């Protein structure tokens, strides 16, 4: 991409690093902020025997899924519906990830023209 | 292969395997290996890894389509340069019944698969366009520019020995080289220094 | 006893005759018999034979010894052990030795050279890290219950 | 093969084989058989040029320059017969040439099953043991005094002996025994 | 004799490798362990009789 | 074995060797890893490696 | 014991008073039935070793030996009918008399309470040994190889009576039981330093150590293959039991004073495996690979950690079979050409094929094939010396490299290849030879079968 | 047949068949036909081989060795004494080997029922392993291959000896 | 860009001036070669095809061969400042090498282990 | 048309 | 915990029979290229079971068969991981034989 | 069941 | 082993076909005996091409050392039989 050809020249210093993110305060901008909610509960992905990695705040649509696959067995084409769904909101998180990524390049921005 | 020639007229159900088994090994989508391939793609671009890495492994990619057309060319679409006495027989049903077992394997096992696993990773599946077709828009490229390729050294003018080729040609040099210099030293050293200077004489 | 000491080998020739009667022995030419220097390492009388393996004979001749190819009283090399065809090669290559080795390791330094590049310069995307529930899992990873997480908080912009 | 390499290699030799190494290699390279033909043509005009020069000091040198530039624009991986040295099945049948003598421990029960095929190895081997001495004379009564040979053999002179030292040449395994 | 050879190769030898494990592997301890059933809010265990509640609904 | 299926060619039983060489070269990284785990696991079992 | 023993005695009657026809059938039959005999004692359903006598005891160390020794007497009196064939009678019966008197010995060393009974027996399998190589080996180099093996065996055993005498006159008894119940720390000094390379290096010379080693492949190129086997597989055991039972007193000096032979015998071993590469003469092969696989018995020894014991237990047996097996293959071929150059006859697999299986299965025992026994005593020597430092490891794996490579080369350059047709005397396989080879393996799988017997007292 | 209090296994919470389709499961109907196939005849000759075990049946038991004074109780040179507490010590020291076999074992199985979370729900096994290999290795480990009582209680002596000087110490 | 000879690589004997010879005392030497060749092959033959033999064919170049690469080597050894070297280093050094590694391993690890800071959390059997 | 294929004695 | 032990196991049972057949009289008259292929088909067949049991739950098992060797504090036996990983590389290598077999 | 032919294009079987 | 089995008269046959196919010859005066550089008027430079043409007839390569001694096409045929354990 091109937020690489920003950074790695001209003015590395007004784009991101991927490992600090966010290095601002929530509280700067966004007075008030809803933290995530998580669906499911713990004792749900323990007993469904999920990865940690699949743990990810989209882990309903997933068990879902994986309910489904289980009753229509042998027939593993249905359940194309719950796939959509687990696919979409794994899509919003990474837009939402993306979001945070664009907001501190922003700010990075006005340090540069606040001084 | 410069003796094989044409083999689409003379074994057409050899053949389209072949050609089955080499789109499967290209992306070709929806064969067995686009399942993984593609995702494989993905992944790689989609992820903090090392640039040169990626770089050749699409430039591979590339070279996978491009040798994938040498086969079918220099196997299936010239003319032949295989002696004039023709043996050929491809019907025994030893020969067809595994080779067109594996061919529907080939076609519709990555589909199978990939639909009836559990769900073990979560894939990447919002990035640009021009990373989503990447490894189809690498394949064609590399079947156009071998098909180019070949085409013109179907021309009169005179191939050479390169030095960027004769380094393909032959391993990169690594067995020419490591497997004559490596053994000798190991080979020299257990007589010189080992067998005669001390166990025979000191 | 089969073989008398007169045709088995010994100390390294100085006098001509011993020379012509070592190369006789060995069924060599006396124009052609070269005995290796007087080092004093154990070779003796023995042929000094050029450094050539067995890659480089006719394939085509009749040899006795097929597999070795070397004919019968042919004079054996000292190191035949290592320069049978299953071993060691010396045949010619249509490259130099040293344009190969040039080509071989410019080719790995540049690929090393160039992983350290793209190591400093990587590739990601333009997307921040993944935000965990539940204080990232600590409850889960083997993390202590009694004890209680430090509260990693992540919100929804 | 059948045949024994002479002490040295004349000039028209060298250049025969030159001529014969470098259209192979330019085949490997000419891989389309028209293409082939024409820069075959060429070739032999390169050759036929310098076909009536006399002189020996510029024909060595000659032969020289062309090996040389043989050796340079060589096809590292060129064409090789299969059953031929550095072809897929030179030796590939090596393991299935059991010599004849390995009949000679072989079990009456085993023998039993080919009366026929001993019955003639025996025939064979009473007109070996009969021959031997007759060709062993022949051998040691014709060679030249000179003092330098040839290694090629004799044929069968006087009638009624066999040619010395057939034994091998016949009754040598097939070359695709199965 | 159409595939007798089904029977003469699977089913005695399936007989003796079920002898084997019931009787054996079985009836010694942690010798087959298999990874926790999935269970599933809306599932109903069987021994227990047990109802896992259904998730909460969802915003969406 | 199977690469020496024919005893006959000094260009298999050439390659064969390779392989072996090669493989060993290989042996010598498993064999340091059941070392390891061995000694600051007491077990080359997966469940117990895991931990 | 005696059960084991005065049977083994009878033997030699039973040699003598036979029909000379009938007197390799007797003495053979009646050898096996004696190594069903030592089968006893691996009747140990407790912690509490067997002592059958003040003189006589079998602890699991011992056991294993004992049971290998009642078994090699059959499969060396088989070996050695080709050979001997023309001979006289009395000479086939004196040979028979020395390989009985070998196996009674060697049961009685390892069946010793006592280190002087140990020392006087280790030392009497040298007239033997001795006579077997010289007056039945075939070139002219016996007498010095038996000289080597003599007085290398005795200049080292020497020190030992020495130790085992001052011991004696310090404690009251040079019985095992009572030194190890009955041990006191060694205070470091010149002295105790001293007497650590006395008690050492008779066995250390006898295992053998890297930097004396020259008298094994004289002996086994000169020496007819029942010595070849016995020794290799028995007596240099010997100085691996013997380091075993007499390193309890030498505590805590064995810390220090072993980095010298730890040292170098795993360089020796790297040494020997790959002098195993440039050598023409099979038997010569054949023992630099027995000295290369002895040199990680004796620094496991050295190191002492259960693991390290177990291993080398293992390992002696294994190297043992698979030694006598690899010269009882090699002899085979000899007794054809009457050559032990390894390039002469190297396309054996197209007249001889079951053989080569034989060939194939030993050098893969050779080499550290898994499951096999003679993997498990490496790997567990690995670990025990990664334990002891890290960078043991380097060494052990070329080691292995090399291992294999010698292996392959020696199957390859000897059965695959062409045939060499002017060898026209290759007769068949005979049968006997065969069920030698097929006596050597079976063993092999049943202890891979039942490891639990060949770990040693650790286990 | 085998006690859960050392080999425990919990009781597997099982989920009900949710059939949400039409098609047949084949397991189901081949797990039918594999148990009327192989699992009833199997049986019946286990049924016939347990009666004839009824028949002519036989008792075994387990030894019980009586405890006999340690080496502390011994003299230096008296090796009747020692020789008893010896093969005890042995005794002692291979029922120890088995437990921490039996701990490693329940482990392994913890590990592989949990799957994923196993890092959770099996804590408990992984502190038992923990705290029984800190206790073998303070009283079997740097024994070396000639382990016997009295290398046991020098060590043991030793460990006293910095302990009860670093508890002297800083009082 | 034209070749260059080396030890393993060598020359192909047809970019060699020593082929392309014409000098009788060269053919001479070449004849003699042939006529000494011809002369053992037929030597060999005679055996070979003897159907009066029983026995393998002795080669006495490969018994010089073995003779020579195991037991003439000492008597013609005479010590020298280069071999003694040889020999000293080859025997001596990595020894050295190898104690000096093993050494700082283990005193490393023992100072840890009395002093402490080194775990050995599951280490139960060594 | 069929050959006699030479092996070595295996009956032993 | 029956069924799919028994199909694991049955597999090896299958790829031995041949093998130790080979070892046997039979081979002089059998056809033995015929028989193996036979042999990889039905275990390929049986092995589906597991794959579908896989399929069905996700569930993965431990099994260990035969105590070789107790080291002391290290036991040693022949246990099998049947996972996705084992239970997948089994059936397709098994296809994939039995199509080289011919 | 083949003909095996001489510079020429053999002809093929339906299946 | 799927090809027809080689005999005399078919290498004959093939060897003269590929003869004939050569442009600086004459079908009419073609036969076994007849000599290149002799009665075709050839010079060795051709020969070699002829040899050139068996090989990639048949398939299979002949050495130089050989092939120089090849003038009549019986001696072809017979160095092809010779090869290949023809005898009928
Ligand atoms: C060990 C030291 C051996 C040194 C090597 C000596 C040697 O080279 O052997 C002679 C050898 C000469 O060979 P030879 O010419 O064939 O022998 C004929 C001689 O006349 C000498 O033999 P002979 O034909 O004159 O004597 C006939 C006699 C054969 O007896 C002998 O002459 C040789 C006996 C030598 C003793 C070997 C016993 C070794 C015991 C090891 C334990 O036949 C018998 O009747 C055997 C009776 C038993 C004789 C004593 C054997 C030991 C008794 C053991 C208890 C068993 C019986 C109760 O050389
Ligand atoms: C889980 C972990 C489990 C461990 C898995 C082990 C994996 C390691 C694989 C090693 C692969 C080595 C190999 O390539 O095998 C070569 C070998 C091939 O033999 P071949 O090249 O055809 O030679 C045939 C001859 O040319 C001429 O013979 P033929 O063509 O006339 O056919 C007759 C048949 C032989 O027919 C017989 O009569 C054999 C009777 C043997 C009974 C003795 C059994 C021992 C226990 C009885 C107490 O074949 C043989 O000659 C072989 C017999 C000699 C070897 C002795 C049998 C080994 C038994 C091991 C179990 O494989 C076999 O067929 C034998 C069985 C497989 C070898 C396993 C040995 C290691 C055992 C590890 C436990
Ligand atoms: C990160 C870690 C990555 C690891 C990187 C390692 C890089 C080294 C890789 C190569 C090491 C081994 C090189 C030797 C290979 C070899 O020689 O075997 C093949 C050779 C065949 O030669 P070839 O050119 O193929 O001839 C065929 C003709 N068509 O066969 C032969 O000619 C000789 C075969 C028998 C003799 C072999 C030599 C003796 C044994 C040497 C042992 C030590 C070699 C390995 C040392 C590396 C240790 C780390
Ligand atoms: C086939 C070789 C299998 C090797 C693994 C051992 C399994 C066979 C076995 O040992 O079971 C025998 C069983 C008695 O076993 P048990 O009493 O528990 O302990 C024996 C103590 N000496 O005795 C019985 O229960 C009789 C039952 C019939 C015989 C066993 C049925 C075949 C067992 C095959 C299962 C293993 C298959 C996998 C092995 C190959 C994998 C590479």
């Amino acid at each position: 991409g091109a937020h690489l050809t920003r950074r790695y020249l001209w003015d590395a210093s007004v784009e991101p690093d991927p490992e600090k993110i966010p290095s601002f305060p929530p509280d700067l901008g966004f007075p008030e902020r809803k933290e995530r909610v998580m669906v499911a509960t713990q004792q749900e992905m323990m007993d469904a025997q999920l990865t940690l990695q699949q743990r990810d705040y989209c882990a309903h649509y997933l068990i879902r899924l994986l309910k489904c696959k289980r009753d229509s067995f042998p027939n593993f084409l249905a359940c194309k519906h719950e796939q959509h769904d687990w696919d979409y909101c794994e899509h919003l998180d990474y837009v939402k990830r993306m979001k945070e990524f664009e907001r501190e390049r922003r700010l990075l921005q006005r340090k540069k023209r606040r001084a | 292969i410069r003796k094989m020639g044409n083999i689409t007229k003379i074994m057409p159900f050899t053949s389209s395997c072949l050609v089955i088994g080499s789109l499967a090994l290209t992306g070709m989508p929806f064969l067995t290996g686009f399942y993984s391939k593609d995702l494989i793609i993905e992944a790689i671009n989609t992820c903090n890894t090392n640039a040169w890495a990626l770089l050749i492994t699409l430039i591979a990619t590339s070279m996978t389509a491009m040798y994938s057309m040498r086969i079918i060319y220099f196997v299936t679409m010239t003319k032949p340069r295989f002696p004039p006495l023709i043996s050929i027989n491809e019907n025994d049903p030893d020969l067809m019944n595994p080779i067109k077992r594996l061919a529907f394997g080939s076609i519709f096992a990555g589909f199978v698969i990939s639909y009836n696993i559990p769900p073990t990773s979560i894939p990447v599946l919002t990035m640009p366009w021009f990373l989503k077709t990447t490894a189809l828009i690498i394949s064609v490229l590399g079947f156009l520019i071998a098909l180019e390729l070949n085409n013109l050294t179907m021309k009169l003018s005179m191939n050479k020995a390169n030095p960027y080729s004769s380094f393909s040609t032959l391993l990169g040099f690594f067995p020419s080289i490591i497997h004559r210099i490596t053994p000798m030293k190991s080979l020299n050293l257990s007589l010189k220094t080992s067998l005669t200077l001390l166990d025979l004489i000191w | 006893f089969h073989m008398t000491k007169d045709m088995l080998p010994g100390s390294y020739p100085r006098t001509p005759e011993e020379r012509a009667a070592a190369a006789k022995k060995y069924n060599m030419r006396v124009e052609d018999y070269e005995p290796y220097p007087d080092d004093g390492m154990g070779y003796g009388d023995y042929p000094m034979l050029p450094n050539r393996s067995q890659h480089e004979r006719d394939p085509w001749y009749q040899w006795d010894h097929s597999e070795l190819r070397m004919n019968w009283g042919e004079p054996i090399h000292w190191d035949l052990d290592m320069y049978i065809r299953n071993r060691v090669d010396t045949s010619p290559t249509p490259v130099s030795w040293d344009v190969m080795c040039k080509h071989l390791f410019g080719f790995v330094a540049f690929m090393v050279f160039m992983f350290w590049v793209g190591h400093v310069f990587p590739s990601y995307q333009p997307v921040g890290p993944k935000q965990y529930p539940y204080n990232n899992l600590y409850l889960e990873r083997g993390g202590d219950p009694t004890k209680e997480p430090e509260p990693v908080v992540h919100y929804d912009i | 093969a059948f045949c024994a390499p002479p002490a040295y290699l004349t000039h028209q030799q060298k250049v025969l084989r030159l001529y014969k190494r470098a259209l192979r290699h330019l085949e490997s390279w000419c891989i389309h058989r028209d293409k082939y033909r024409y820069f075959a043509c060429l070739m032999r005009a390169r050759f036929e040029e310098h076909k009536n020069e006399k002189d020996m000091m510029r024909a060595t040198q000659l032969l020289r320059e062309a090996e040389e530039e043989f050796w340079q624009n060589q096809h590292p991986q060129p064409y090789i017969f299969p059953d031929s040295p550095g072809g897929t099945s030179f030796e590939r049948y090596e393991c299935y040439k059991v010599p004849e003598w390995c009949l000679d421990y072989w079990h009456p029960s085993e023998k039993a099953m080919y009366p026929d095929y001993f019955s003639k190895r025996e025939q064979w081997k009473k007109l070996r043991m009969e021959s031997w001495d007759r060709e062993v004379k022949q051998l040691q009564e014709e060679t030249s005094p000179d003092g330098i040979m040839t290694e090629a053999l004799p044929p069968a002179r006087r009638e009624g002996d066999l040619p010395p030292l057939w034994w091998h040449i016949v009754t040598r395994p097939r070359e695709r025994p199965t | 004799r159409s595939s007798l050879f089904a029977v003469s190769h699977v089913l005695i030898p399936m007989w003796f490798v079920h002898y084997y494990v019931k009787y054996h592997m079985a009836t010694k301890p942690y010798t087959i362990v298999s990874s926790k059933p999935r269970i599933f809010p809306g599932d109903t265990i069987l021994e227990t009789g047990e109802v896992i509640p259904p998730m909460r609904d969802f915003p969406d | 074995l199977l690469i020496g299926w024919w005893y006959g060619r000094t260009d298999a039983n050439t390659a064969a060797l390779q392989a072996i060489l090669y493989n060993r070269i290989g042996d010598i990284g498993f064999i340091l890893a059941m070392v390891w785990f061995s000694l600051n696991m007491n077990s080359w079992e997966l469940q117990q490696i895991m931990f | 014991m005696l059960k084991i023993i005065l049977p083994s005695l009878m033997l030699l009657p039973l040699t003598w008073l036979s029909s000379p026809k009938k007197t390799w059938t007797n003495v053979t039959s009646y050898s096996f039935l004696i190594s069903l005999t030592s089968l006893t004692l691996l009747w140990q359903t407790d912690e509490n070793y067997k002592n059958f006598s003040n003189m006589f005891s079998s602890d699991p160390l011992s056991t294993p030996l004992i049971i290998l020794t009642a078994w090699l007497l059959p499969l060396m009196l088989m070996a050695s009918q080709n050979h001997l064939k023309k001979d006289n009678n009395v000479l086939q019966k004196l040979y028979i008399s020395m390989l009985i008197s070998l196996q009674i010995l060697l049961i009685m060393t390892f069946s010793a309470t006592e280190l002087i009974m140990f020392y006087i027996l280790f030392e009497a399998t040298l007239i033997p040994t001795l006579i077997i190589i010289t007056r039945w080996g075939n070139q002219t180099e016996r007498l010095n190889a038996g000289i080597y093996f003599l007085f290398y065996t005795l200049i080292g055993s020497i020190p030992l009576l020495i130790a085992l005498i001052l011991i004696q006159n310090h404690v009251g008894t040079l019985n095992l039981m009572i030194l190890s119940f009955t041990t006191h720390t060694l205070d470091a000094s010149w002295s105790n330093n001293l007497l650590w390379l006395a008690c050492m290096m008779a066995f250390l010379i006898k295992m053998p150590l890297y930097g004396v080693h020259l008298w094994l492949p004289k002996a086994h190129v000169e020496a007819p293959i029942a010595g070849s086997m016995i020794l290799a597989a028995i007596l240099l055991k010997l100085g691996s039991y013997g380091m075993i039972r007499i390193s309890i007193i030498l505590d805590p000096l064995t810390k220090y004073m072993a980095y010298p032979f730890i040292l170098l015998s795993l360089w020796g071993m790297i040494m020997t495996s790959s002098i195993c590469l440039r050598q023409t003469d099979l038997k010569s092969l054949i023992a630099y690979s027995s000295v290369s696989h002895m040199a990680l018995v004796i620094a496991s020894i050295m190191i002492q950690t259960p693991w390290s014991f177990m291993g080398a237990t293992m390992l002696m047996i294994a190297h043992g079979l698979t030694s006598s097996l690899l010269f009882c293959l090699a002899n085979s071929n000899y007794e054809r050409i009457h050559s032990r150059t390894m390039i002469m006859a190297r396309g054996l697999q197209m007249v001889f094929p079951l053989m080569a299986t034989w060939w194939l299965m030993a050098s893969l025992a050779n080499l550290a094939l898994p499951p096999s026994i003679n993997l498990m005593g490496e790997l567990f020597i690995t670990m025990s010396l990664f334990s002891w430092s890290n960078f043991t490891i380097i060494l052990m794996g070329i080691n292995i490299i090399i291992t294999g490579m010698y292996s392959m080369y020696m199957i390859i350059t000897t059965q695959r290849g062409k045939l060499t047709n002017h060898m026209i005397n290759l007769q068949p396989s005979h049968t006997r030879e065969l069920t030698l080879m097929a006596l050597h393996m079976i063993p092999l799988i049943l202890l891979t079968t039942s490891p639990k017997l060949i770990t040693g007292l650790t286990m | 047949s085998w006690d859960k209090d050392v080999y425990p296994e919990p009781p597997s919470r099982t989920p009900a068949p949710s059939p949400q389709t039409s098609l047949p499961n084949p397991i189901t109907y081949l797990t039918k036909a594999y148990d009327l196939v192989v699992d009833w005849p199997v049986t019946l000759v286990r049924e016939f081989i347990e009666r004839q075990h009824a028949k002519n049946r036989t008792y075994y038991y387990h030894r019980q060795y009586r405890r006999v004074p340690d080496i502390t109780e011994c003299k230096e040179g008296d090796v009747l004494c020692i020789y008893e507490a010896e093969m005890q010590w042995r005794r002692d020291f291979k029922v120890d080997q088995e437990i921490m076999n039996i701990i490693q074992e329940r482990l392994k199985a913890c590990q592989q029922r949990e799957g994923e979370n196993y890092q959770q729900n099996c804590a408990k096994e992984l502190e038992q392993f923990t705290k029984v290999t800190k206790a073998y290795q303070d009283r079997y480990l740097d024994l070396g291959a000639y382990y016997s009582a009295r290398k046991c209680l020098a060590k043991q002596k030793q460990r006293m000896l910095e302990e009860r000087k670093a508890a002297r110490q800083e009082a | 860009s034209k070749y260059k000879p080396a030890p393993l690589a060598t020359l192909p004997s047809t970019l060699d001036p020593a082929e392309y010879d014409v000098s009788p005392e060269t053919r001479r030497a070449q004849v003699e070669r042939l006529s000494i060749r011809a002369r053992l092959k037929r030597e060999y033959l005679l055996q070979y095809n003897d159907p009066k033999r029983v026995s393998h064919i002795e080669d006495p170049a490969l018994i010089r061969w073995t003779y020579a690469r195991s037991a003439n080597i000492y008597p013609n050894f005479r010590p020298t400042p280069k071999n003694s070297l040889l020999g000293a280093v080859a025997g001596f050094g990595p020894l050295i090498f190898w104690y000096y590694v093993f050494k700082t391993d283990r005193d490393r690890k023992e100072r840890l282990i009395q002093e402490g800071k080194l775990d050995r959390k599951f280490n139960i059997s060594y | 048309k069929r050959l006699f294929v030479v092996k070595p004695s295996l009956y032993y | 915990m029956n069924i799919f032990t028994t199909s694991i196991l049955l597999i090896f049972i299958l790829l031995l029979s041949p093998i130790l057949i080979s070892m046997s009289n039979l081979i002089k008259h059998i056809n033995f290229p015929l028989y193996t292929t036979t042999s990889i088909k039905f275990s390929f067949i049986i092995s589906l079971l597991p794959l579908l049991m896989f399929f069905h739950n996700n569930m993965e098992y431990m099994i260990t068969t035969w105590h070789w060797v107790t080291m002391n504090s290290m036991e040693l036996k022949m246990s099998f991981k049947t996972d996705f990983f084992s239970i997948l590389f089994t059936s397709v290598a098994l296809f994939v034989t039995w199509s080289i077999m011919q | 069941h083949i003909q095996p032919r001489y510079r020429e294009f053999p002809q093929l079987t339906r299946s | 082993s799927d090809a027809p089995p080689l005999t005399l008269d078919g290498i004959k046959d093939r060897v003269l076909y590929v003869l004939k196919l050569y442009d600086k010859i004459d079908p009419e005066k073609l036969s076994v005996n007849s000599h290149f550089m002799k009665d075709l008027g050839l010079d060795s430079l051709d020969q070699v091409e002829i040899i050139m043409a068996m090989e990639d007839e048949f398939g299979f390569e002949i050495p130089d050392i050989d092939a120089e001694k090849l003038m009549c096409p019986q001696e072809i045929v017979d160095y092809i039989a010779d090869k290949k354990d023809v005898y009928e």
